[PDB]
């Protein structure tokens, strides 16, 4: 019926998509969104720092960039958080329910700040 | 002065599409032949065919010497 | 169009003090093309350029803009529903089988826009580029001249 | 003539898959099965995209909408000279057999069959759209 | 202004004529793509005159038809 | 869903139910037409409103009528 | 083995006028006479469609065969049309005298209506409209010095033309091969090969030796073309030839003996440019020839025939078979013999890419003696080569398209490739769908986000060589290496193959005749648009032909045929969704794609390559003003249609008054072909009913039923209008620009 490709099926791929926050069930759902809200809210801080309108002002780039970045992550926490009350309004994970996306967009906006104020701190 | 001579004639433009849609809508959904039996309303309907293949000729009339006239000079 | 074309190039020669460019350039259809708009959009396209931008890079970004939504009218009107449909589908397809994005879904099932309402989305689309590019161009090339 | 009882364990015919089948609808709305008996195995065209071959005897696919299931009868039908049936399957397991409804294909007109949405009358006999105004929805004078 | 309407009422007139005259004939459709040149040519000739039989044909009441031979749409 | 209706101008020719791609109509006896058969439409929650049944159809005008409606997932003919 | 024969019918079909007579007889639908005027248009539509009118495949090859011998008939005529007015029209002799002061003109127009203004004083003594499409460059690179040796070849051209017309007669009529003699495609190649290719390659290299090279020795060198040996003369004499090439002295000896290295005096390895014509050594040229005349008769050798040796091409294909397709190649050899279409598809695909490398490598590397500096050949050949290979593309996409709904068959297509290919085209779609999206924001993007950073006055934050830069770094390193290949990669050629490469430029008449060619941040985002408007065209055409027989939306397109106007208003409406409907959006996509790599060609040529040459160096026709301005959208529109649509738009009452007409005109055919692309016929239908309803009433209703345009016409129609208002514009707009300021 579907067609089958070592992409799509492989062991070394499913195995690592398992490991994934987002495939590891069992966790709270506030936990996946932290080690979520971690990774993306480090890594964003980048390209504002570097490629800003205050890119070549030498100590402001890093706070304005970073002061960017944070205010995205906000902006991408309160889509998660509309995202699960129009998604979820009437089952075995607790991440794909009312209450437990509620728990992970928190946990995102918690993870994802930390993250960019960590990236901040390397910088500097 | 520019921009309210352009202003006002295309709110004309589309104010006037929208009366001749309007008029269309009332053929339709309000339109009723057998309480305007006879009336100019209904007689309008009676000779469209000589109404539209007139304005075609005035299109086409003044479509090929205008342009044919810009053309030549 | 017609209408305020003619409006405007003949109180342009007339605010300039020179009718008889107009009453020998409007007798042919380059005299409109080249005196009216050629000539006319020369300040208004210099608003920005590698030497600078002046207050009438506004209305230069404008009438760009006004050139784009024009454009991006055509889309709607010349391309047709099926096509799109079917585009669509394989995007649907892609979704669901894509790993992290298919744990995210829709609540509303994707489809192409339906046929009345592309001509009408297209219709606004080059109605509103119409608008913008002229009043861009009128504003520009009048009080670029007299400004 | 009695309504058939579908056979999941009827064998499919020889096929490597395609990304043109069935997707999440089938999961959580219905899907359909069509069934046929083949005289031999032949190749044919799948309607998702393919060359497929059906094994003798008991034939067995799914698609994901009727107008599929209708488009691969038609070709057994018309190329083969086959008489295949479908239904429609819920995702809790009801099956709801479709075509052809009575046992006899539609085209030939079948003893039994109640007329439906059958106006007596001609179409230029319809009422003006004013006279069915604020019935309580959108209707057209063909609805009466 | 007078040039142009002779001329352009001569070449009405005379297709006219010739779709009058081969609407008479078992297949009208094929003499409007293979053209019956001999009786193409005889009304080319003949349409120098058109002013005179147009309003003989208006005051004959032969000119137009009736109404009631006329399809239309409903109102 | 979409609205088909079958008017008594229907011969009985049958074309429209051979052309239809989604089993929306059939064939069932009759006494109006020489054929002594008329077109039903008794699923018209499949029907997709292609119309391909009134291009079939030979009688003039139509004798069956297709008058678009309300969109569902079958009547969108979605697979998804 | 079948043995590889000629095989004929004799007298297949009689020599007669009857047919002539009923219009539409090919045809069992169109025989019987139009009803309606729907029928008109059909008639022509269906003309040529061979495979429509019967399903004999003998039948339609024979048809094939005999069309082909018409179309080089016409070919023929064309050519010793051109030829024939250099020879009666022209200042081709005057030219010949001083090449870089006097204007190529071959077409003169009579005194009537005031036109003869068109009769441009183009110098030599004569006047006419300038040509350029570089046929005096072509005559002169060949030797050809009178006008009495261009009138021969017009004359033997007629005659060409008529033996082509007999052939095609001849062939279908009297003697017309059977199925299996087209079907012997190992034979076609092996001729097409050694003969066709091969034969013509060391023909030409023999004329360029014995005729070219001499004469055109002898005019470098300022000796007049009336003073200059007929090439009979060379020829028969040995003795001049000995003079002018030393080797000669050997006659032929050097060849057999394999002493090759003895005509290096006229088998060279030059490269670079002749610094007196600005053109390829015709020494160069001469030697690529015979080494492509050799190659080619090889491998004209590959294939069986009939006595055993060769490859059998059916036998390569079911070889190459790998773990991860399937069967392979199996079927591929039995479609390309019975499929027309199939064929047309690859044919078209590459023949058009071909054209397109001829615009860009006669560009670079001129060929023909004072191309290089008649700046309005230069950009017309290569606008023009452009466009053929553009619209041949597309036409593959329509036959492969046209394959796969008439000729496919899945009982000969099981788990190949071109069932595999088939079985996950949603997977090839989807990710080529991603990709357009990609690279329309990150190349078209880049330019809206430098204008509107310009506009806001933020010039620092720019995508430009003087802000955030975007190098082609891996363009310049090519560029580089092909710079010093004759240091060390090409130890024996003197020169690297073109100067756009890289060192010094070569004037011709005080004119750059090309020079280097740099590539910075302009260059890198308008490859990028390049990359961007292909990968679109592609995605249309590609999807058409995946989704030819069936989709998602579809089941059944297969049996709806190739060319429909749609499936109905259900499933939320089904517009355009047959494949025809794709090449239809494909043209537009073509025509978008073509339009900017000839606008990029035109503007940095005149910015960065074409100019005058003096003491106080180069000055470039528009400054060098494409790298500062390029770079946004504002730039173009100003510094490229605005600046340089004045030459056009100013050209009334001189010689260049007639692009200036065309130049309106164009604009007009295509807004004219706006009304066809957005309305619908339902429309006109039934705005014609009321023009009838006065037709009735005065009785001249005609007979054939006037009807509205069929769907499907009305998109044909509305793209035709399209592409020939927007081409035929800027076709005025480049050579009234290049006329007056090359
Ligand atoms: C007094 C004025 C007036 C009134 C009261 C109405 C009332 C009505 N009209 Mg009518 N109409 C009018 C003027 C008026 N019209 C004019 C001037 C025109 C010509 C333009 C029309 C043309 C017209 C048509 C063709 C139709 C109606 C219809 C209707 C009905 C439904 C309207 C609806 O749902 O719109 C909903 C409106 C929208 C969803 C918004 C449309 C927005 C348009 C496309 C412009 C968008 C501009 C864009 C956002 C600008 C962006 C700029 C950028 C820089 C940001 C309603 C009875 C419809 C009907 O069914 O009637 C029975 C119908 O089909 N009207
Ligand atoms: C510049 C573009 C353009 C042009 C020239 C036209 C022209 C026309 N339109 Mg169209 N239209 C356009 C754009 C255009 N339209 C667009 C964008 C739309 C929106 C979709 C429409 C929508 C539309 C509608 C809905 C209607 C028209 C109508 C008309 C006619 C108006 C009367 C007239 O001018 O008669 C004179 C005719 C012309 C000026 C047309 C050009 C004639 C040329 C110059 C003849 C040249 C012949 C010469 C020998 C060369 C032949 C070469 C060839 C053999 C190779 C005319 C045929 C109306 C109509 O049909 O009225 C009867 C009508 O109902 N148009
Ligand atoms: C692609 C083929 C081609 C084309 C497009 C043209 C086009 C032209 N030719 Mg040329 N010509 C060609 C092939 C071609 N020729 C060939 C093969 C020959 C050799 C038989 C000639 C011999 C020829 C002569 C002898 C003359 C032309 C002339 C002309 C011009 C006027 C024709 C005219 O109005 O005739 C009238 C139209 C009809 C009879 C109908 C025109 C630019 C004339 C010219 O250049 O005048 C200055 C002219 O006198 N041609
Ligand atoms: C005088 C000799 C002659 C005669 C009497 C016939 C007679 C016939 N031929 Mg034959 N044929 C001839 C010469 C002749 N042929 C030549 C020279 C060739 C080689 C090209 C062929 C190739 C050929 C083929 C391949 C076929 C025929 C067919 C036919 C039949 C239908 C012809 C028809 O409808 O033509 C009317 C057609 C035309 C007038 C079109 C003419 C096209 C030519 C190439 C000129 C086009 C030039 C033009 C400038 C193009 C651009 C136009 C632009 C400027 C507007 C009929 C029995 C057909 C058939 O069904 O046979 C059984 C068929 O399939 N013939
Ligand atoms: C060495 C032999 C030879 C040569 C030179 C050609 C040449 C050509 N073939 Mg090929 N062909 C050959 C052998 C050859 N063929 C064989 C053996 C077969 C059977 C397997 C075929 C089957 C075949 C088909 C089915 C077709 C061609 C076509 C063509 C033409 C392609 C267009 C082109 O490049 O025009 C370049 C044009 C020229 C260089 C002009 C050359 C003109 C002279 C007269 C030489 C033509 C070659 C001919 C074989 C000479 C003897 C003919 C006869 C008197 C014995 C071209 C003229 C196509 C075509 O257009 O046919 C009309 C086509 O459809 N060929
Ligand atoms: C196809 C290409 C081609 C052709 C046709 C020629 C032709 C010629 N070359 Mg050239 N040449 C070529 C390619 C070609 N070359 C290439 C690629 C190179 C580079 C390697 C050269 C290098 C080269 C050199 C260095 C020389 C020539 C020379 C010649 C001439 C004499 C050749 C010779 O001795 O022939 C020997 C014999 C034959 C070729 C056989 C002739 C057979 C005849 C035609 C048979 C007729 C029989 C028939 C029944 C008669 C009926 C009569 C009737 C009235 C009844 C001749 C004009 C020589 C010369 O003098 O040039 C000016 C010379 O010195 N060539
Ligand atoms: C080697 C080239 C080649 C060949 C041999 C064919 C052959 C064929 N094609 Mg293909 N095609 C090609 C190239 C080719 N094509 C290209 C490059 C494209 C892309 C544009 C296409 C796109 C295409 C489509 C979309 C279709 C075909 C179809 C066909 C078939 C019918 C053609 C017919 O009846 O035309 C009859 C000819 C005409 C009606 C004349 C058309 C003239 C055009 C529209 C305008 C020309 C303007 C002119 C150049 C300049 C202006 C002149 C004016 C001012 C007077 C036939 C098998 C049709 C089919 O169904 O095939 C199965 C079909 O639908 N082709
Ligand atoms: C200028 C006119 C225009 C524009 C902008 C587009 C745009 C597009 N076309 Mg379309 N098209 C046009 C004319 C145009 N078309 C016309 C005239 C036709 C008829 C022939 C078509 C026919 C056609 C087809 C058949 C196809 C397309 C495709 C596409 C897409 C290509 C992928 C891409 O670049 O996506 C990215 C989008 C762009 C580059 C457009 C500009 C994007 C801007 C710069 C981004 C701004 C972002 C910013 C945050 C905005 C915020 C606004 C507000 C909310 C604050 C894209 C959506 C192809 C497609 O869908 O591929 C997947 C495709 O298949 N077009
Ligand atoms: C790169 C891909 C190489 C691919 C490559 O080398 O493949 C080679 C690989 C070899 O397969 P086989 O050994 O079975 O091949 C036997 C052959 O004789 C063909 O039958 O073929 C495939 O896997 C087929 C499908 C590949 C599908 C590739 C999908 C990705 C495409 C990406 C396109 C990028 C274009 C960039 C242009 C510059
Ligand atoms: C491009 C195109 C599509 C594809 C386009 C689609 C599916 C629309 C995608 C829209 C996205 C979501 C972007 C929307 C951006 C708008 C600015 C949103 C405005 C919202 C208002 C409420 C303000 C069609 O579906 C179509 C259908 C019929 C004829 C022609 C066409 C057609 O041309
Ligand atoms: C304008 C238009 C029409 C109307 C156009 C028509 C009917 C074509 C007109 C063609 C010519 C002008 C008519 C026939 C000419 C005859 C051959 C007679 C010529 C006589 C001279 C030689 C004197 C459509 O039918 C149509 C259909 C679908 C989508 C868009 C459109 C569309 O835009």
């Amino acid at each position: 019926g579907m067609l089958e490709t070592p992409v799509t099926s492989a062991p070394i791929v499913a195995t690592y998509l398992s490991n994934l926050p987002a495939y590891r069930t069992g966790v709270a759902p506030v936990l996946r969104g932290v080690e979520i809200g971690l990774a993306h809210g480090f890594l964003l801080a980048g390209p504002f720092i570097k490629l800003g309108p205050l890119r070549n002002v030498p100590e402001t780039a890093e706070i304005a960039g970073s002061l960017s970045a944070a205010g995205l992550v906000l902006i991408l926490a309160l889509c998660l958080s509309i995202y699960g009350s129009a998604q979820f309004q009437s089952a075995r994970d607790p991440l794909f329910s009312a209450d437990g996306w509620s728990e992970f967009a928190a946990g995102f906006l918690v993870g994802g700040e930390a993250g960019v104020a960590w990236a901040y701190v390397c910088t500097q | 002065q520019a921009a309210l001579y352009t202003h006002h004639q295309y709110i004309a433009g589309f104010i006037m599409c929208g009366a001749f849609a309007h008029g269309a809508i009332f053929f339709i959904r309000d339109y009723d032949p057998e309480q305007n039996k006879g009336n100019v309303l209904a007689r309008m309907l009676d000779h469209k065919e000589a109404l539209i293949s007139h304005l075609s000729w005035v299109s086409l009339f003044l479509g090929f010497h205008t342009l044919g006239l810009y053309v030549h000079n | 169009g017609w209408v305020t074309f003619y409006w405007h190039w003949k109180h342009l020669t007339l605010w300039q003090g020179n009718v008889a460019q107009f009453d020998e350039s409007s007798t042919y259809l380059m005299g409109w093309l080249r005196d009216y708009l050629w000539l006319n959009s020369s300040q208004l396209i210099n608003g920005y350029n590698p030497f600078g931008m002046n207050s009438l890079s506004v209305w230069a970004w404008t009438f760009l803009f006004g050139h784009l939504i024009y454009a991006t009218g055509f889309m709607f009107l010349i391309s047709w529903r099926g096509y799109w449909q079917e585009l669509i589908e394989t995007l649907v397809w892609a979704h669901e089988k894509t790993p992290l994005a298919n744990l995210v879904y829709w609540k509303d099932k994707p489809v192409a826009l339906s046929i009345v309402q592309a001509r009408l989305v297209g219709l606004a689309h080059f109605s509103v580029g119409y608008i913008f590019t002229y009043a861009a161009f009128l504003i520009a090339s009048t009080s670029g001249r007299f400004g | 003539w009695t309504v058939p009882t579908l056979n999941p364990d009827t064998p499919s015919p020889i096929f490597g898959g395609s990304t043109g089948g069935l997707l999440r609808k089938a999961q959580t709305e219905e899907f359909y099965v069509i069934t046929w008996e083949a005289k031999k195995e032949q190749i044919f065209e799948m309607p998702t995209g393919g060359a497929a071959i059906m094994r003798q005897g008991p034939n067995l696919l799914k698609f994901g909408k009727k107008e599929q299931c209708l488009a691969l009868t038609t070709q057994l039908r018309n190329k083969f000279k086959l008489t295949p049936c479908f239904y429609r399957v819920f995702p809790d397991g009801k099956v709801q057999y479709l075509h052809p409804a009575d046992g006899v294909y539609p085209e030939k007109v079948n003893a039994g069959r109640v007329g439906a949405n059958q106006n007596m009358r001609r179409i230029g006999q319809n009422v003006n759209p004013i006279k069915v105004k604020f019935s309580g929805r959108m209707m057209s004078p063909a609805e009466i | 202004t007078f040039g142009f309407l002779y001329v352009a009422g001569y070449i009405g007139y005379v297709g006219r004529q010739y779709l009058i005259a081969v609407k008479g004939e078992a297949k009208p459709t094929d003499k409007e793509i293979i053209i019956d040149v001999p009786l193409a040519t005889k009304l080319a000739w003949q349409g120098a005159g058109w002013p005179l039989a147009a309003v003989q044909e208006l005051q004959r009441g032969t000119l137009l038809e009736k109404e009631e031979n006329i399809t239309v749409s409903p109102r | 869903a979409h609205i088909v209706k079958i008017y008594d101008t229907c011969i009985g020719c049958t074309q429209c139910v051979r052309a239809c791609p989604l089993d929306v109509l059939e064939m069932v006896p009759w006494d109006g037409c020489k054929a002594s058969q008329m077109a039903s439409a008794p699923r018209t929650e499949d029907c997709v409103g292609c119309k391909r049944c009134e291009t079939a159809c030979p009688t003039d005008f139509l004798s069956v009528r297709v008058y678009l409606g309300s969109e569902s997932t079958r009547s969108m003919g979605l697979s998804y | 083995a079948k043995k590889v024969k000629i095989a004929v019918d004799r007298n297949p079909v009689e020599t007669s006028f009857e047919k002539w007579a009923k219009p539409g007889h090919f045809s069992r639908t169109l025989s019987k006479g139009p009803n309606t005027t729907t029928w008109i248009w059909n008639l022509h539509a269906d003309a040529h469609d061979f495979d429509s009118h019967t399903s004999d495949l003998e039948e339609i090859s024979r048809k094939v065969f005999s069309a082909h011998f018409g179309q080089l008939g016409i070919i023929f005529i064309w050519l010793s049309g051109m030829y024939f007015h250099g020879a009666r029209f022209s200042n081709y002799e005057a030219w010949l005298s001083d090449p870089t002061h006097i204007k190529p003109s071959a077409q003169v127009v009579w005194p009537i209506v005031g036109q003869e203004i068109l009769n441009g004083d183009v110098g030599g003594g004569f006047q006419g409209i300038q040509i350029t499409s570089g046929f005096f460059q072509l005559w002169r690179a060949s030797g050809i010095t009178s006008e009495l040796q261009l009138y021969t070849t017009a004359i033997g051209g007629l005659v060409m033309a008529a033996a082509m017309f007999f052939a095609g007669w001849f062939h279908y009529h009297k003697a017309a091969p059977k199925l299996e003699w087209f079907q012997n495609v190992e034979s076609m190649l092996n001729h097409h090969l050694g003969g066709l290719l091969g034969l013509g390659s060391l023909a030409w290299a023999g004329h360029q030796i014995h005729v070219s090279l001499p004469v055109n020795k002898l005019l470098d060198a300022g000796v007049d073309p009336k003073e200059i040996p007929l090439p009979h003369d060379l020829l028969l004499n040995r003795a001049i030839m000995a003079d002018l090439y030393p080797s000669f002295a050997k006659g032929i000896a050097p060849f057999f003996t394999l002493n090759w290295s003895e005509y290096s005096d006229f088998l060279t390895f030059k490269g670079g440019l002749n610094p007196v014509t600005g053109g390829l050594w015709l020494s160069d040229t001469a030697h690529h020839h015979v080494a492509i005349a050799v190659l080619f008769l090889v491998a004209g050798h590959m294939y069986r025939t009939n006595w055993g040796i060769g490859h059998s091409m059916k036998e390569i294909l079911e070889a190459h078979r790998g773990p991860f397709t399937g069967e392979g190649h199996v079927g591929l050899y039995e479609i390309l013999t019975t499929s027309w279409h199939a064929q047309l598809a690859i044919n078209l695909a590459l023949f058009g890419s071909l054209s397109i490398i001829v615009a860009h490598h006669m560009y670079a590397m001129p060929p023909y003696p004072y191309l290089a500096t008649d700046y309005g050949t230069q950009l017309s050949l290569f606008t023009h080569h452009t466009w053929i290979g553009g619209f041949c593309i597309v036409g593959a996409g329509a036959h492969a398209a046209i394959f796969m709904v008439r000729d496919y068959d899945p009982t000969n297509n099981y788990n190949n490739l071109l069932d595999r290919v088939i079985r996950h085209r949603d997977a090839i779609i989807s990710h080529l769908n991603w990709v357009c999206i990609f690279l329309g924001f990150h190349s078209f993007g880049l330019y809206i986000h430098n204008d509107t950073m310009s506009a806001l006055g933020r010039p620092q934050d720019m995508f430009s060589d003087t802000a955030i830069q975007l190098q082609p770094v891996f363009a310049q390193w090519i560029q580089n290496t092909h710079f010093l290949a004759p240091q060390l990669t090409a130890p024996n050629a003197l020169a690297a193959t073109s100067l756009t490469w890289g060192g010094d430029l070569v004037a011709v008449g005080g004119k750059v005749a090309m020079m280097p060619i740099s590539l910075g941040t302009s260059d890198f985002m308008v490859h990028h648009i390049h990359a961007f408007t292909i990968h679109v065209t592609v995605l249309i055409l590609l999807k058409g032909v995946l989704f030819a027989r069936s989709s998602r939306l579809i089941p059944d397109k297969a049996n709806l045929g190739f060319r429909f106007p749609c499936d109905g208003p259900g499933r939320g409406g089904t517009c355009q969704v047959s494949a025809w409907d794709h090449v239809f959006l494909g043209l537009f996509w073509m025509y978008n794609s073509l339009s900017i790599v000839i606008f990029h060609f035109s503007w940095k040529m005149q910015s960065d390559v074409w100019g005058t040459v003096t003491a106080s160096g180069v000055s470039h026709i528009t400054g060098g003003n494409f790298a500062q301005s390029a770079n946004t959208i504002n730039g173009w529109l100003r510094d490229f249609l605005w600046a340089q649509s004045s030459q056009v738009i100013q050209s009334y009452g001189s010689a260049l008054s007639a692009y200036g007409l065309i130049f309106l005109g164009a604009h007009f055919v295509w807004a004219f072909s706006l009304m066809f692309l957005f309305s619908g016929r339902g429309y006109w239908q039934e705005l014609i009913e009321s023009i009838v309803w006065a037709h009735n009433k005065l009785k001249v209703a005609p007979a054939i039923q006037p009807r509205a345009l069929s769907i499907t016409q009305g998109r044909a129609v509305g793209v035709a209008h399209y592409l020939l208002g927007g081409i035929a514009t800027t076709w005025s707009f480049f050579l009234a620009r290049i006329i007056s300021v090359g």
